């Protein structure tokens, strides 16, 4: 999930 | 019949202004409108290459919904394993409901980002299947309600905090959030005096249509695991349809 997790930040 | 509260107005605002800053080409959507040529997706002999094209259309389209839930205070009070999850179930819905806002019926065509009318057969021989249909109806339903800014951003935050949703640490928190954005919804129906019949049970069946329609997916992209490698698709395509 490493794309979503940077995109909500 | 009461009418919101003041915490209430307050959380209208709030939601209906990150919804208006996230909507696709705001509300000049009306005439930046250019409608897929005709040759893209009808009946078979589905094509691989409007498989793809949509696949590249609707990226930007989860961009603007994962922008929409980060303006909201409620969202980003949350872990992040949390707000990922809730994102991952409440997309594909809120991107539905978007299109389906925007139909036409004059050309019976719903309009993608803002800008771009498709058909039901060019949705539907494109990869969507019964969901084509499913939005289409919806759309079509939907012409009666009337439903302005701030009911379609109500509809998304209700959509966004379900917590119900597996894998979820503060169901809790969710549930009231959830719950407050219910209220507040309720109360703004009352108070706009809709000329149609029981307003809100016609509501509450019309999010059930949106979560049938999210929840078509563990179905419509198997559809879609057999003819390909998984490197031909946008990456923020394959981690909110995984
Ligand atoms: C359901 C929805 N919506 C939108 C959209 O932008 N709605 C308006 C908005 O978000 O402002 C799309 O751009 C879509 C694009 C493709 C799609 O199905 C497919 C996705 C991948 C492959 C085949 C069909 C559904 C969309």
């Amino acid at each position: 999930n490493a794309l979503l997790r940077y995109l909500l930040d | 019949k009461p009418e919101p509260t003041d915490e209430e107005w307050e959380l209208i605002k709030t939601v209906t202004e990150a919804h208006v800053a996230t909507n696709a080409q705001g509300s000049h959507w009306k005439q930046k409108r250019k409608f897929l040529p005709e040759d893209i997706g009808q009946a078979p002999i589905d094509d691989l290459e409007a498989f793809s094209h949509f696949t590249k259309i609707i990226t930007p389209a989860i961009t603007r919904v994962v922008d929409f839930a980060k303006k909201l205070p409620m969202f980003c009070e949350l872990p992040c394993e949390d707000q990922i999850i809730l994102l991952k179930g409440c997309c594909m819905e809120i991107m539905s409901l978007r299109a389906a806002v925007r139909y036409d019926p004059e050309s019976e065509t719903l309009t993608l980002n803002g800008e771009m009318a498709v058909t039901r057969g060019q949705l539907k021989n494109g990869g969507l299947g019964v969901v084509s249909d499913a939005i289409f109806d919806l759309g079509m339903s939907l012409s009666s309600f009337n439903l302005d800014d701030t009911e379609v951003a109500l509809l998304q935050a209700v959509l966004l905090m379900s917590s119900d949703r597996p894998g979820l640490a503060c169901v809790e928190r969710i549930e009231k959030y959830q719950d407050s954005f219910l209220l507040a919804f309720e109360h703004y129906i009352n108070y706009r005096k809709h000329h149609v019949t029981h307003f809100w049970p016609k509501l509450l069946m019309k999010v059930t249509d949106l979560r049938m329609i999210g929840a078509c997916h563990a179905s419509r992209f198997l559809h879609m695991k057999v003819e390909c490698p998984t490197e031909l698709f946008p990456p923020l395509f394959l981690e909110v349809f995984e």
